[PDB]
């Protein structure tokens, strides 16, 4: 129900990751494609049955699950269709190319500019203290481990540290073969 | 086999419930009438006896629509292929069967099936069918209901067809 | 109101489409073949008059990038569909998933398109069968086949019109599960060989493939994430020089 | 009214636009030129119904000579018994 | 006026709805919605959710979930701020999921906003009703300690607006479908 | 308008020979549909087709539809437009409440089904259903049972008894004995044991063939199981022994 | 032209129903614990491409399945309908759709094809399958008329006479899936045109539950699969 709250993404040697607040997931799945959306939860919620069904239309058509960088061309086609009146939100997808094995992250404003970072992708409100110590705590190519270490000490660290009891987040850590999601909590 | 082998085979084929089992039950009797030509005199009184009690169960009581059915493909298709005097009861039970014309029964369905079965017998006989004189003395010509006044009206024809010629 | 065309009749048949399916059995032979790495469309050009210039009329006609077809039957029929088949995968797919669409969706639709003209009053059905023929990067390479009926089949190899059934036994009798694009251009060129009602050349034969990529023929370069054309138009002196080899 | 400026226009464009149109032929050509254009239409659009499918049409297309062109209203799309009778009239 | 309450049980929903219309819709023989706002448009718009739950009902010969109920309730709301400026609604959904033997509770607000809940509000209320129900709340709470909570929660809104409200009246969803409870 | 009224021979005008006719002819070749009213119930009752042996019981529609809390409609003639004529007016009832704050009156069921065959009679080369009903319940705010026939044609008619489809003539001969308008079965019981009479002499088997929904006033809708229409069955094969054994000669 | 026989018929039904008894003979079983849906297929054509992924039976949604008897053509109209359908279902309630819902949604479709004269009908026969939490698994049949009945065990198609009377006599309520496989691969080696039956000829699926309880999954079985089921089966025409 709370509105707003941050979503953070990121690229390891064959690996992604998706950390985000609880206290509903924003962190949806349609395969092994991950959509992290932030922003009005009504918009985020509307936006899950819409590429639900956009998306299990598409396996059942295609006769295979819908790619990371296709789901991106998807999602920003369907957030422009709403031109006028806009989705209040700010999507990240995440993915494994599932023929290739490269690592996929991108982000959109609300029509779907589409930002595809190497590195490292931040949505959701006050998103610029995050984007330092995101910044700030990443190295190319880590292991999953490592990988999982520096998101989930980058929410910590840039989480309200007076409301740390109020706390809690989920990590999806992302493979080729293989998906963990860790919660999180203090 | 027995003879009564054929007769609890028959019996456990009849099944009110089912029409194809039921079907098979009426076959097995066709067989058993039709095949007294073949039969010794004592398995003909066996088979008459058998034949009796079987009908009076089948018919004298709570008949259905898919019973109504397979008796009168029976009554039509088996005077037409047998001699109906190769067995003592069959054709008596027909012409003997009970309440057949009373005017107060309210089993008005029931009675009507006893006219059709016996008509669908003395039509496939015709001028070949024995002395059905008593017939004229017990015709109804006044029942209540309408359905055993029409099965009448269509005996009367076809007594008055088998006299004719 | 007593308004409907392609009626049933009684033995459980649809009639005005059996009479398309004779329209399309007189039409110029058109051919299709799948290889290991690679597909061949082919057919004849029958000029209406030796002074017509027939580079003018293609009957190989691009689709997408990854995409071509072929006709057997009426011709205009077949420059209106192969618009239609155009307009439907960019307005469809291209402008909704950044990509074009695979040989399987562009084949259902260009089918759904078939099929309503037959349960249609105010309307014939088609008067053409078409090849349709492709690569995607998860299906591979494939060849398709629809008729008046709006039915497609996918084919190992297929042919359509005056020579067809002599044509399909040449394909059976050729067609393995190891061919390569240059096996499977020969064997085309040898199929259509035969069918010929006229002139065999460069010049009477048309000949498609969708093969690897073509760098050269997207025509711009620092872009190596878009790998050019599969499709390729075979020009008339490569017809030449393989028909020299021939 | 609260609502957008571009609304009413984009809702009524392609009627707007065929309208224009025909009175342009009435003047330049005469009022033959949009009588035949308009049962030509007639014709198409009265002799197509199938409950199934709203995708428009092959012939449509080529008399509005819409055969190459997409609009944002191609790519961005939005019973049985009723279909039926409002085709018929109820 | 026009205050909703919840305080869903171990084996019940416990909706309180203000006296005025109850303004609180049966949507079938197991579930509740309690609705407040803009007093024109939710009227309607309940009894546009009742005809379709009603309609599905009788098609069917059978239940609909209090999930299945609720995700209808937002997709319409969503559905109707589509062509409009956003009315005053929240939807408090309560039901008892015969197939599973859970009763469920769900919040909806005007921009079509779902939360599955413990316990909810609005329409008239502060952080007042929600610490008292958080100090007092339990996942195995009986259905008489839940109406001894509202008790607690209608005296502690009584005791900060002592303006006449008339009570409220008070209704339950369980394994026998409605009970309108008599409470003061 | 049929048979032997002909002037200097004859020649056929727009008339009587016609797609309506037709549709009169598929409804007489569907299953033997029953209702009846009582002192404060009307109950309707079906022929089954004997099931077939694979087929699946539990899921097989009940042939008596609820339009409504308060309406029930049972058929015969074509199922696949029954299924259509039941969807327009199950709506039809649900939109009346939505937009009358008042429950469909079942006159007005009545009216509307019939009045919507009326329309695919009508014009447009559009056909007929195929189609006659039983339409009954009760009004709100009432205690007084409704029982009414549709027809192909758009007809409809009331009855304190009928029968449509298969035999309905030798049904509605026994009705015409066995139900009286001065004292209408005054009891429930005495209703569905008339409709179980009436049924056991047309329909193939016996309680296999026979279902039976019972209407009672304020919304008590009551389709009765296999179990309970049994002991009625059975209960009338009993009377029928004592009644023969009664005999007296 | 949809106007009736005399005899109150509708001639256009008659003719579509004549079409679909040519069309390829189709099973369907329904076991204690699963579905099996198996379908038989004129592979005349060496040139034509088996092991393309469908075209008998197709998904309709996460716990739906159908087998096609008719025009292809016609089957896939309706059964991109169906998948819409099954998808609003889901978007709109969050729960995924049941499977009666569904089967007489496309009854309803097929039934208006025969009633006005612009429309011809459709020639299409489907064995649906599928489970839900409302009944469980559940097996119906659907018809050009918009006719629709469940079944414990049907066929469709061709050669349904011979088909349903093998099936009623092996037929028992309390077998489990793996019986189920057995007896359709029996019953349509009992009931073939083709001298035997073989892995390409043959379409096949199943509805089980699985190790997990929350689980329902449809195998659509690829060709190896059912090489696997036939070598099993006994009807094992290997090396």
């Amino acid at each position: 129900s709370i509105n707003g709250g941050i979503v953070v993404a990121m690229t390891g040697k064959d690996c992604v990751a998706i950390a985000c607040d609880l206290r509903f997931e924003k962190i949806f799945h349609y395969g092994h494609v991950f959509l992290g959306i932030t922003g009005l939860a009504t918009d985020v919620t509307t936006l899950n049955e819409m590429f639900r069904y956009k998306t299990n239309l598409y396996k059942l058509k295609e006769e295979r699950a819908i790619e990371p960088e296709t789901f991106t061309q998807l999602v920003s086609s369907s957030l422009y269709e709403r031109r006028f009146g806009p989705y209040f939100v700010g999507p990240v997808v995440a993915g494994i190319n599932s023929k290739s094995g490269k690592p996929f992250i991108a982000g959109f404003d609300l029509i779907g500019c589409i930002d595809e970072a190497k590195d490292f992708i931040v949505s959701g409100t006050a998103s610029d203290q995050l984007f330092g110590m995101c910044e700030s705590l990443y190295e190319p190519n880590l292991e999953p481990e490592d990988l999982f270490e520096t998101i989930s000490q980058a929410l910590l660290n840039a989480a309200d540290r007076d409301a740390l009891s109020g706390w809690g987040a989920v990590v999806y850590i992302i493979k080729k073969d293989e998906v963990v999601k860790r919660y999180l909590k203090m | 086999l027995n003879m009564s082998d054929l007769f609890e085979l028959c019996e456990s084929y009849y099944n009110k419930d089912d029409k194809a089992s039921m079907i098979m039950s009426v076959e097995i009797v066709a067989g058993l009438v039709c095949g007294s030509k073949f039969m010794s005199v004592s398995d003909l009184d066996k088979r008459d006896t058998f034949i009796e009690n079987f009908l009076a169960k089948c018919l004298d009581y709570e008949l259905n629509h898919d019973a109504f059915e397979i008796w009168s493909t029976l009554a039509w298709w088996l005077p037409a292929v047998v001699d109906l005097r190769r067995s003592k009861t069959f054709f008596c039970h027909f012409i003997n069967a009970d309440g057949m014309f009373d005017r107060e029964s309210d089993a008005a369905t029931h009675q009507t099936s006893k006219i059709y079965m016996l008509r669908s017998i003395l039509m496939s006989m015709e001028f070949r069918a024995p002395d059905v004189g008593k017939l004229f003395d017990e015709l109804v010509f006044d029942h209540p209901y309408d359905q055993v006044r029409q099965a009448v009206a269509k005996l009367l024809t076809t007594l008055v067809q088998n006299q004719s010629n | 109101y007593s308004f409907s065309l392609t009626t049933f009749s009684p033995s459980g048949k649809l009639g005005q489409i059996d009479y398309a399916l004779t329209a399309v059995k007189q039409g110029v032979t058109s051919l299709g073949i799948k290889a290991t790495n690679g597909v061949v469309i082919a057919t004849e050009k029958k000029s209406s008059s030796p002074l017509a210039m027939s580079e003018t009329l293609s009957k190989v006609s691009l689709l997408t990038p990854d995409i071509g077809a072929v006709y057997s039957g009426m011709g205009p029929d077949y420059r209106v569909l192969v618009d239609k088949s155009r307009k439907v995968a960019h307005t469809s797919y291209k402008r909704i998933y950044g990509e074009y669409p695979p040989t399987k969706l562009l084949v259902s639709e260009v089918a759904k398109i078939m099929q309503e003209a037959t349960q249609s009053g105010g309307v014939r059905p088609f008067g053409v069968s078409l090849l349709i023929a492709g690569h995607d990067e998860f299906n591979g390479f494939s060849l398709y086949q629809v008729d008046p009926s709006g039915s497609y089949f996918p084919w190992k190899a297929t042919a359509i019109g005056k020579g067809s059934v002599a044509a399909k036994t040449f394909l059976e009798k050729r067609w393995n599960d190891e061919l390569e694009l240059e096996d499977a251009i020969h064997i085309a060129l040898l199929t259509l060989k035969e069918s010929v009602e006229g002139e065999f050349n460069g010049d009477t034969i048309e000949l498609a493939i969708i093969g690897d990529e073509n760098p050269d023929l997207l025509g711009y370069t620092g872009i190596p994430t878009d790998k050019g054309p599969r499709f390729r138009k075979l020009t008339s002196q490569e017809i030449n020089d393989r028909l020299e080899a021939l | 009214n609260d609502r957008h400026p571009l609304e009413s226009t984009l809702k009524n464009w392609e009627t707007t636009q065929r309208q224009r149109q025909m009175e342009q032929y009435r003047q330049i050509f005469g009022i033959a030129e949009p009588m035949k254009r308009t049962m030509e239409m007639e014709i198409v659009n009265r002799t197509d119904f199938n409950p199934l499918s709203t995708n428009g049409s092959i012939h449509r297309d080529i008399l509005l000579n819409k055969e190459c062109s997409i609009d944002w209203e191609d790519v961005y799309p939005g019973d049985v018994h009723s279909k039926i009778e409002k085709q018929l009239g109820i | 006026m026009d205050i909703i309450l919840g305080i869903r049980v171990q084996d019940s929903v416990i909706l309180a709805s203000s006296k005025a219309d109850d303004k609180t819709r049966q949507l079938s023989p197991h579930t509740l919605m309690s609705f407040a706002g803009e007093a024109g448009d939710t009227v309607q718009f309940a009894e546009y959710i009742q005809a379709n739950i009603q309609l599905y009902s009788i098609r069917e010969d059978y239940e609909l979930s209090p999930q299945a109920v609720s995700s209808f309730v937002r997709q319409e709301l969503a559905k109707s701020i589509r062509s409009r400026r956003p009315y005053q609604v929240n939807v408090l959904i309560g039901g008892y999921d015969k197939k599973k033997n859970k009763p469920e509770l769900y919040q909806i607000d005007y921009l079509g906003t779902k939360v599955e809940l413990p316990y909810g509000a609005h329409g008239y209320s502060g952080f007042y009703t929600f610490s008292l129900l958080d100090h007092h709340y339990r996942p195995d709470m009986t259905t008489e300690e839940g109406l001894d909570l509202l008790k607690l929660c209608v005296q502690e809104l009584e005791k900060r607006m002592p303006m006449d409200f008339k009570g409220v009246i008070v209704k339950i969803v369980d394994k026998d479908g409605i009970r309108q409870v008599d409470d003061f | 308008m049929s048979g032997y009224d002909r002037a200097l021979s004859i020649f056929s005008p727009d008339g009587h020979i016609f797609q309506v006719e037709y549709a009169l002819e598929a409804v007489k070749r569907g299953t033997c549909a029953v209702g009846v009213k009582g002192k404060n119930c009307v109950v309707l009752g079906c022929e089954r087709r004997s099931t077939l042996k694979l087929q699946d019981t539990r899921i097989t529609p009940s042939k008596v539809s609820k339009i409504d809390s308060h309406v029930v409609l049972s058929f015969s003639g074509l199922n696949a437009d029954s299924r259509i004529l039941i969807e327009k007016a199950r709506v039809e009832a649900q939109s009346h409440r939505l937009t009358l704050e008042d429950p469909v009156t079942v006159e007005y069921l009545t009216r509307y089904v019939a009045g919507v065959q009326q329309r695919y009679t009508q014009s447009g080369g559009v056909r007929p259903f195929g189609v006659s009903t039983l339409i009954a319940g009760f009004d709100p705010r009432d205690d007084e049972p409704k029982l009414y026939q549709t027809e192909p044609s758009g007809i409809y008619s009331s009855w304190s008894a009928q029968t449509i489809g298969r035999n309905s003539k030798t049904v509605r001969e026994f009705l015409e004995k066995n139900y009286d308008r001065k004292e209408p079965p005054a009891t429930v019981e005495e209703c569905v044991k008339l409709t179980v009479r009436s049924l056991l002499e047309v329909v193939q088997t016996g309680a296999k063939n026979i279902e039976i929904t019972v209407v009672k006033p304020d919304s008590d809708i009551v389709a009765l199981s296999s179990e309970e229409i049994n002991q009625y069955v059975t209960q009338i094969e009993q009377e029928k022994q004592e009644q023969q054994e009664q005999d007296k000669k | 032209t949809t106007i009736f026989s005399p005899e109150g018929r509708l001639y256009q039904v008659e003719y579509a129903l004549e079409s679909i008894s040519h069309a390829g003979t189709a099973i369907g079983i329904m076991a204690s614990d699963g579905i099996v849906l198996a379908a038989e297929r004129k592979v005349t054509s060496t040139l034509l491409e088996q092991d393309t992924s469908t075209e008998k039976l197709y998904k309709l949604n996460d716990k739906i399945a159908v087998a096609v008897a008719g025009l292809t053509a016609d089957a896939e109209i309706l059964i991109n309908t169906a998948r819409i359908h099954a998808q609003n279902y889901l978007k709109t309630y969050n729960e995924d759709i049941p499977v009666e819902i569904l089967v007489r949604r496309l009854s309803d479709i097929k039934q208006g094809y025969t009633q006005h004269g612009g429309l011809r009908p459709f020639g299409v026969s489907f064995i649906y399958a599928g489970y839900d939490d409302r009944y469980g698994y559940q097996l119906y049949t659907s018809n050009p008329s918009g006719n629709y009945t469940g079944w414990k065990a049907i066929s469709v198609g061709a050669n349904t006479s011979a088909a349903q009377t093998l099936l009623q006599m092996d037929y028992k309520d309390d077998m489990k899936v793996d019986d189920a496989i057995e007896l359709a691969l029996k019953t349509l080696s009992k009931t073939t045109d083709s001298s035997a039956l073989t892995y390409d000829r043959l379409e096949f699926a199943t509805i089980r539950k699985g190790a997990n309880d929350g689980e329902v999954y449809q195998k659509i079985f690829k060709p190896q699969e059912i090489k696997d089921i036939l070598v099993k089966t006994g009807i094992t025409k290997k090396d």
